[PDB]
RNA sequence: UUAAUUGCGAUAACGAACGAGACCUUAACCUACUAAAUAGUGGUGCUAGCAUUUGCUGGUUAUCCACUUCUUAGAGGGACUAUCGGUUUCAAGCCGAUGGAAGUUUGAGGCAAUAACAGGUCUGUGAUGCCCUUAGACGUUCUGGGCCGCACGCGCGCUACACUGACGGAGCCAGCGAGUCUAACCUUGGCCGAGAGGUCUUGGUAAUCUUGUGAAACUCCGUCGUGCUGGGGAUAGAGCAUUGU
RNA sequence: ACGGAAGGGCACCACCAGGAGUGGAGCCUGCGGCUUAAUUUGACUCAACACGGGGAAACUCACCAGGUCCAGACACAAUAA
């Protein structure tokens, strides 16, 4: 007996969860995103990475102990969750996926110019329109100052931007301060899959189909 | 409970009734439901509950198998094995027993005693 | 028996999917129906200030979400309806059942 | 049983180390066909022995008292509903009592009609009538008339027989003329035998007869009963959705549940001998097989192909030579009787052979001497029943071991030797055991050991039925429609719509060649395609 | 952490059979889920045992999680004193 | 010329890209599609009053039938400044009239380029480098005060300084939104009390109960009378209650 | 880039013709100052001053006068049934 104005809230509220404790729990994993799929008399949640051997763990263990964490905490009955494991596509169109080769770059010690210009090129390779990659913090200095590293062509205002442009935020941990990387990655509309095919400021005139006078009536029968 | 609602269903979506699974006129399965709701036959309308040697020969005689064939149904978890002659058979009953090797110590000891 | 379902998802393409084909199972099943009563939507709203300190110009926005419910009365044997439940199963999708 | 989370595919390095190359694949394409619809039995203990049938000319035969609880949920819901059902059950549990319940269904309710049952062999309808004619006709009045095609009797008696046993292809001749043909228009119930038979040359003549009556009984507006016997069925909700079955009687067991139980044993074989010396390594092991599984009882042993009847019997006899008895369970301590029956023998092998107690069988003797083979063998003088994979249909033999001698038969389409079909020899694995004889039966089933892995995973378990009507579509499809029912190609789709092939080509596209789409319309063209295939051929 | 060790024995065991546990932080509330005694002894029991790499810890929301290795529950057998492979967290 | 390097044009430039626009949400039109006792309407039944002569005003969930105009929608169409007339190298455009639901980018917002502040926030963060403290700790907790303390200066506001009013009766109209499950939320109705409020049930997890949220300014009748007055209620005293230890 | 240099453009966070005001009084609230043990503290032209969603009796609380607890994991050595 729960309201709908907060029952729904509280699968927004449930799924909020998750996506802070994957990403806390299977970050070095290359964690790409969660999504929940509801059933009656089970609910079964999908995780996406890119090492899913090592999400799975041998035999499933980590599979296995995670379904169980979450069983504990979030009281549910035995037997109603069950978490599948599956190979995220497109790594190279994934902003969540691919921020994090620039947390793993940066802590090693490779250059910023280089280790973002990697990621721009990485992107571009994989048939996409256009990328964005920005470093803040200080960087070999005491003052901070932030790089932009740009290829392509991106588009900044309006609605599609909020569906061609995925957007990535990771904090940098080093011993020196905290680097903010974002990553902005804008899909092609025309492999789309799904909705727009293109941007609405552009039109397409099919080429006129060129036929001769026929300057003599002919009649043609069954 | 004097229920008209007649669940023909023949115990398919529900549980037969166990003190009178069927009628004994028109054969029709009465399921639970079908048992409380009314004591007198759906189909029929016949009564359906009546308010060794004695017995015939063959019915007391028949339902030892169907105790059989339930149990072999129920039973039926390792009827479906495989015999094949590339199979351990381990001789172990769940375990190794406990992982211990000394039951197999008088082995050497009989090769000493040898 | 007049079942009754309803469905309170949140993303209206999918809902109209989802009583498409259960509209369209009915009449193939032939089966006294109300047609699908769409509920007014209740927007859920948020307004907070943008800042997470003080300082600045006071500039307020509000966040939304749209709730959508629809409901079909049914009237059919427990037979129809316990496949209906087990089929048109599609994510962000609540549906309850009740009947009387 | 328990559904996995997934299914987990494993690819290593065998001499690096950390060269890991593993994927993990989910399924949610868990559709309602996909899934064994099964029936567990239940506690409806007590039968309805003879007496609760409320006929005395009934109860005046079939000695029988106890009634069978392998069909309980089937009992007596036939028996008075009009609504199709499925009813399934292997070896000799049921060929003769649920074959019965025609008469019981509606031939009370109205007599003297022509109820035709249906065998998918000749030697299914020999047997059919031979039993039947002294068990129905001198108690019920009615007449068996055989209608093969090496028979052809008179219309006037197939008008006014009763029970009629017809081979599909004869059907389908039959059926062929069913606009004028005036003797068929009494069919209330038509009942069959061996159902899973359609992916069988005679499978796409038995499908397309039960679609006819489908458009039959919806065009009439009355329906046509339907009754189907065959073996456990994997597809049974397609079973279910094609023939138009109700809810209310149903029966499909698996392979476990049986009257007497089987025990089935697998034998790898190398994959050097492609044919020729793979018999002379497994031989041996079949007559120890015999004297280890079958001390004093009757055994049977089949063949792959003609000339393997020989050479079986030529080294069985051979090694039957190297122990005790010679002539080893002949089972005739009359010497007088001994040369009477010998003297029946004609020629060549069966001359040497049956002094040995052991039975040879094969399609190239006087028809007398098959009978002889198997006359001896009801009174179990010879134990050895070798014979060849056609008398998997025949009469029902009495044996207790089954062997199969070897895998993989000859096909002349792609001039070399395919492998057996799941229809086969789970009938084989029937044969074995003796009603009332012994307690288990036993079997073993001789093969390679690259089909072993395969064969030990599904033998129990069994593949569900298919279609394979796509291949002599073109002769089968005029079968309704040339007499002038349809003239537009847009109610061709809807021709097939009512088919078995329907049901299961949108269920399983992948096996009728479907590739690039999966969903129902892209079945759809495809669908089309082959019925636009047709037509310019 | 003065107080008796029975305590210890059913929470240890108890993160036993299945491996996982969870707990809020939320000092002094004197309820653990399916545990009879309280928060602050079996929170602090943990990472008090984190420390020599036996269970991890995992922020996430201040709801303390915990998950075990496979060094630590072989070294919690000993402490149950149990044969070895009886019963694992996550057996299969 | 445009709100806009918005677009014309004279041109050593042509052809383009980001920002603007386009886009998304919302408010306006549909007697057109699909509808719908949790929304209405009309009619048909029972039934009350007046007139009785055929009517008007009502009430009624098992008393039934029909439809979707108003009500909720989902899918669509519609506006592009349309037509005409003026002005302009007669080009972008601007003005007037007609029609139009809409002709001030249709009104309003969401997003919003390159770049800069050494702007604000370590008191939002289990974000954070360094420093400081770490056990009579600046950690945490319990008791009591303070954040309200006033001779003063400023900033955003609420009352008003009266008859276009103040006061007493009656007239009587909206929209946005919200509301309890292991709790005690929103409360109708009956009773008591001037009032605050209290008491017993009721309905509601909500288009169906609060709720038609009978809000106020306002409309009509009466009292007052240009008197720092019945304007204004600052500063105060006593008493009756609510929430919360 | 800057200019205490000149054009041209825009803008009811400029003016124009006006409307409503504020600034004048009481009160509420915020800041500075005074005071105190503390009257916690950030922000000082637009771009701070009913702002920190800050309408604080206890908590919040960051301040003052006081009384407790230790949540110093772990390792090493020490006391020691
Ligand atoms: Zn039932
Ligand atoms: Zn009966």
């Amino acid at each position: 007996l729960i309201s709908k104005k907060r029952k729904l809230v509280a699968d927004g509220v449930f799924y909020a969860e998750l996506n802070e404790f994957f990403t806390r729990e299977l970050a070095e994993e290359g964690y790409s995103g969660v999504e929940v799929r509801v059933t009656p008399t089970k609910t079964e949640v999908i995780i996406r990475a890119t090492r899913t051997q090592d999400v799975l763990g041998e035999n499933g263990r980590r599979i296995n102990e995670l379904t169980l964490l979450v069983q504990k905490r979030f009281k549910y009955a035995p037997g109603t969750i069950v978490l599948y494991a599956e190979r995220v596509q497109d790594r190279g169109l994934s902003a969540v996926a691919q921020a994090e080769s620039m947390k793993f770059k940066l802590l090693n010690g490779l250059a910023i110019r280089r280790a973002a210009y990697g990621v721009v090129r990485y992107v571009m390779e994989s048939g996409a329109k256009g990328c964005e990659v920005v470093v803040s913090g200080k960087l070999r200095a005491a003052r901070a100052k932030a790089m932009k590293f740009a290829d392509g062509f991106l588009i900044h205002s309006g609605q599609p931007v909020n569906d061609f442009i995925d957007t990535a935020t990771r904090h940098v941990l080093m011993r020196q301060g905290v680097l903010g990387i974002k990553v902005k990655i804008m899909r092609d509309p025309a492999k789309s899959r799904t909705g727009p095919k293109a941007l609405p400021d552009a039109v397409t005139i099919i080429e006129p189909k060129e036929e001769e006078p026929i300057l003599a009536p002919s009649v043609k029968d069954y | 409970s004097g229920s008209s609602k007649n669940c023909n269903c023949q115990g398919t979506r529900h549980p037969v009734f166990d003190i009178a699974p069927n009628c004994l006129h028109c054969g029709k399965v009465v399921c639970v439901i079908e048992g409380l709701n009314k004591g007198k036959c759906g189909h029929c309308h016949e009564q359906l509950i009546s308010d060794k040697a004695e017995e015939n020969p063959e019915l007391l005689a028949a339902q030892e198998r169907l105790d059989r064939l339930l149990y072999f149904q129920d039973t039926s978890a390792e009827r479906t094995k495989i015999i094949d002659n590339a199979s351990d058979f381990d001789m172990n009953q769940e375990v190794g027993l406990w992982g211990s090797a000394r039951e197999r110590a008088l082995a050497l000891k009989k090769q000493q005693r040898n | 028996i007049k079942i009754r379902i309803t469905l309170t998802s949140t993303k209206v393409k999918q809902l109209e999917n989802v009583s498409s084909n259960i509209v369209k199972n009915a009449e193939q099943h032939n089966l006294v129906k109300k047609g699908p009563v769409r509920l007014p939507t209740k927007v859920l709203k948020i307004s907070t200030r943008k800042t997470p300190n003080g300082e600045g110009s006071k500039t307020w926005e509000t966040y939304e979400m749209r709730i959508h419910k629809r409901y079909i009365d049914l009237e059919a044997p427990v037979q129809i309806v316990k496949r209906i439940t087990q089929i048109t199963i599609e994510p962000g999708v609540d549906v309850e059942v009740v009947v009387a | 049983d328990p559904l996995p989370p997934q299914v987990v595919v494993k690819v290593v390095s065998d001499t690096w180390i950390g060269c890991e190359s593993t994927h993990a694949i989910s399924f949610q394409h868990l559709i309602r066909p996909f899934n064994e619809t099964l029936q567990t039995k239940l506690l409806k203990l007590r039968p309805l022995p003879t007496s609760a049938l409320q006929n005395p000319l009934i109860e005046s035969i079939y000695p029988f008292k106890y009634f069978n609880p392998m069909q309980t949920m089937t009992f007596y819901t036939l028996y008075n509903t009009n609504e199709n059902a499925f009813v399934g059950s292997p070896t000799g549990s049921g060929k003769t009592i649920v074959a019965e319940l025609a008469i019981w269904h509606a031939f009370k309710t109205f007599p003297g009609k022509k109820i035709v049952y249906i065998a998918p062999m000749k030697a299914l309808v020999r047997e059919r009538v031979d039993d039947w004619r002294k068990k129905i006709t001198p108690v019920t009045g009615d007449k068996v008339v055989e209608l093969t095609g090496d028979s052809l009797p008179d219309p006037k008696d197939v008008h006014d027989a009763t029970i009629v046993i017809t081979t599909p292809e004869k059907f389908d001749g039959i059926s062929r003329n069913w606009q004028t043909r005036k003797f068929v228009q009494d069919v209330s119930l038509i009942i069959m035998d061996e159902i899973h038979l359609l992916a069988s040359d005679r499978g796409p003549i038995l499908e397309m007869i039960v679609s006819r009556m489908n458009y039959i009984s919806s065009q009439t507006k009355q329906p046509v009963r339907l009754l189907g016997m065959s073996t456990a069925v994997s597809n049974a909700y397609d079973m279910a959705g094609w023939l138009g079955v109700k809810d209310h009687g149903l029966y499909n067991f698996p392979s476990s549940v049986r009257p007497v139980p089987l025990k089935m044993y697998i034998d790898g074989f190398p994959d050097n001998l492609a044919f020729c010396p793979l018999m002379k390594t497994m031989n041996k092991p079949v007559f120890m097989a015999i004297k280890q599984h079958s001390p004093d009882k009757p055994a049977l042993i089949f063949v792959a192909s003609r000339r393997q009847t020989r050479l079986t019997a030529l080294d069985l006899i051979h090694l039957c030579g190297m122990e005790d008895n010679p002539r080893r369970f002949l089972n005739i301590d009359d010497e007088e009787e001994l040369q009477y029956y010998l003297s029946q023998v004609t020629d060549d092998t069966l001359k040497l052979s049956l002094q040995f107690g052991i039975g040879l069988h094969h399609a190239g003797l006087v028809q007398k001497d098959r009978s002889i083979s198997h006359q001896l063998f009801q009174k179990n003088k010879i134990q050895i029943l070798i014979a060849t994979s056609t008398l998997a249909w025949g009469v029902n033999l009495p044996a207790h071991l089954v062997i199969i001698k070897g895998t993989q038969f000859f096909d002349a389409k792609i001039e070399g030797y395919r492998d057996m079909d799941l229809t086969d020899i789970l009938q084989m694995m029937g044969r074995a055991g003796r009603p009332a004889y012994d307690t288990t039966g036993t079997a073993i089933v001789y093969t390679k050991e690259s089909k072993k892995m395969f064969y030990k995973h599904f033998l129990n378990v069994g593949f569900p039925v298919e279609s394979s009507l796509h291949k002599v579509l073109d002769d089968h499809l005029g079968a309704e429609i040339t007499s002038g029912s349809i003239t537009n190609k847009q109610e061709a789709l809807d021709f097939l719509s009512w088919t078995f092939l329907f049901r299961r080509a949108h269920h399983n596209p992948t096996y009728y060649g479907i590739e690039d789409d999966t969903s129902t319309a892209g079945v759809s063209e495809h669908l089309s395609s082959l019925i636009d295939s047709t037509l310019e051929n | 952490m003065l107080m008796p060790k029975e305590d210890r024995n059913k929470i240890h065991q108890y993160l036993f059979q299945e491996g996982v546990v969870v707990a809020k932080k939320d000092f002094n509330q004197a309820k653990h889920e399916e545990i009879d005694t309280k928060n602050l002894y079996v929170i602090k029991a943990l990472q008090s045992l984190t420390s020599k790499g036996y269970v991890k810890t995992q922020f996430s929301w201040q709801y303390y999680y915990y998950t075990l290795t496979e060094e630590g529950v072989e070294y919690l057998r000993e402490y149950l004193n149990l044969p070895e492979h009886i019963v694992p967290g996550t057996y299969i």
